[PDB]
């Protein structure tokens, strides 16, 4: 999550 | 409790950061990462409230929840009557450059040359050409197009990074901030210009700010326009003054975001601290000037007039609108 989608 | 912390990327930005910071009287902090993607990891832990990024990037921060806040808007000509800060943004021209001399290559015969760009993720320099590339391809090898490159961002062993220098020492060879010689528009002209590469991905402005006597600098001293061509898409080569004619796409403009919690508050700040150190700003030539950085573009891009409030309180997705957003997502299936 840090490319959070 | 009303300071807001400024996100700076790199050495540069952060010794600039830090002369706004002393003008501001500490109103503005600063907080300092290597990388872009680092800075917006530190705005969403809450550890840095804002800075200013290119629309590849807002991409990023957008799906992460970050939002616009307010936009960089330069001079134009057609919606004059309105002041700055409530003036729409007209976005940049996203273009190919290449030397004149290098005749006979034209946007047909780009495979297995070298290529300049301003980093990965971008918009005039990454995600605009290579989305071209790899649709007129049918291929997700975008690595394996051109034979060399400098594309701050990508593996420092790979073609990708071949053609970058890295800064007075050699080192951070490749990295995604002001360090690498070759790094951001002005990096990727310079690459270009010294010819290291054949064709330069980035925006119209960025020839005309460094030719013609419009920049000064040891490498920029000698350059005229009249020695480079834009690359248009219909195979066809054409002067610099046709930008209107013959560019990649319209970019969105650079804008400041933060997290939606924040943005009231960063917008306030932003307002007061422009009106001191802004282009026509109460403190400017004498004391700071927040758009001034000698043709680096720190913090924000040197041709900057004013930062102006968007209206429509666009989310991120209309910020950057259906067109471009639908040619990133399909560029990241690729990644
Ligand atoms: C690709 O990218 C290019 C760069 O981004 C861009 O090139 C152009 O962009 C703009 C828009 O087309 C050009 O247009 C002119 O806009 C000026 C404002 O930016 C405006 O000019 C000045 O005129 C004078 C002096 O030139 C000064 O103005 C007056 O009024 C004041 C009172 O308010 C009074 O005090 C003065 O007596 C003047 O009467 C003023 O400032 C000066 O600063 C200049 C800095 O060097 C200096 O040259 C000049 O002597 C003045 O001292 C005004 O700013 C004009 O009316 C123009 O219409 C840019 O000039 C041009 N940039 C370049 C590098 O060519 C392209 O448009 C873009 N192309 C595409 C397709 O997107
Ligand atoms: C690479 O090739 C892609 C596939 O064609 C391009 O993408 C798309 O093409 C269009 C342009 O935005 C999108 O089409 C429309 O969206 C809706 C419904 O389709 C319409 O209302 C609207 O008028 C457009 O006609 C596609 O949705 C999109 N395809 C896919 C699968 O998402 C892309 O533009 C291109 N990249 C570059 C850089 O040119
Ligand atoms: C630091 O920010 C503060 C807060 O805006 C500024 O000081 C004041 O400015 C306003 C104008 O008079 C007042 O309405 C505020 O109430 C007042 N706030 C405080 C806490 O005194 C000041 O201009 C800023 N300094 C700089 C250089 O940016
Ligand atoms: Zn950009
Ligand atoms: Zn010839
Ligand atoms: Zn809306």
């Amino acid at each position: 999550l840090e490319a959070c989608a | 409790y009303t300071r807001v912390v400024w996100c700076a990327v790199g050495p540069e930005e952060q010794k600039k950061c830090q002369q706004w910071s002393q003008q501001s009287g500490q109103n503005v902090t600063c907080a300092t990462a290597s990388t872009t993607d680092d800075c917006i990891v530190l705005v969403l832990k809450g550890e840095a409230d804002a800075l200013n990024l290119d629309g590849g990037y807002i991409y990023t921060a957008g799906k992460c929840g970050l939002v616009p806040v307010l936009a960089e808007n330069r001079k134009s000509s057609k919606h004059s009557s309105l002041d700055c800060v409530l003036r729409p943004t007209e976005g940049y021209l996203a273009v190919a450059v290449v030397k004149k001399a290098n005749e006979g290559l034209t946007w047909n015969s780009l495979k297995d040359k070298k290529s300049c760009h301003t980093a990965v993720d971008r918009t005039a320099g990454w995600n605009i050409p290579m989305g071209l590339i790899v649709n007129q391809t049918g291929s997700c090898a975008f690595d394996e197009f051109f034979s060399q490159s400098c594309a701050p961002g990508a593996d420092p062993k790979s073609r990708l990074c071949a053609l970058c220098a890295g800064d007075d020492q050699g080192l951070d060879k490749c990295v995604p901030n002001s360090k690498e010689k070759y790094y951001g528009y002005t990096g990727a002209f310079r690459c270009l210009a010294e010819d290291v590469g054949d064709v330069a991905f980035v925006k119209n402005d960025t020839v005309w700010e460094n030719t013609n006597g419009e920049s000064t600098a040891d490498w920029a001293k000698n350059l005229k326009r009249e020695d480079f061509r834009l690359l248009c898409l219909d195979g066809t080569r054409k002067p610099v003054t046709e930008a209107q004619s013959c560019h990649l796409a319209v970019a969105p403009n650079h804008a400041v975001v933060s997290r939606s919690d924040r943005a009231a508050h960063v917008e306030q700040v932003l307002l007061h601290q422009q009106a001191l150190f802004g282009k026509n700003g109460k403190n400017c030539p004498d004391k700071f000037c927040l758009f001034k950085s000698e043709t680096k573009n720190l913090l924000f891009n040197d041709n900057t007039e004013c930062l102006a409030k968007l209206g429509g309180r666009p989310t991120y997705e209309e910020y950057l609108g259906t067109e471009y957003v639908t040619a990133i997502a399909n560029l990241k299936k690729c990644s």
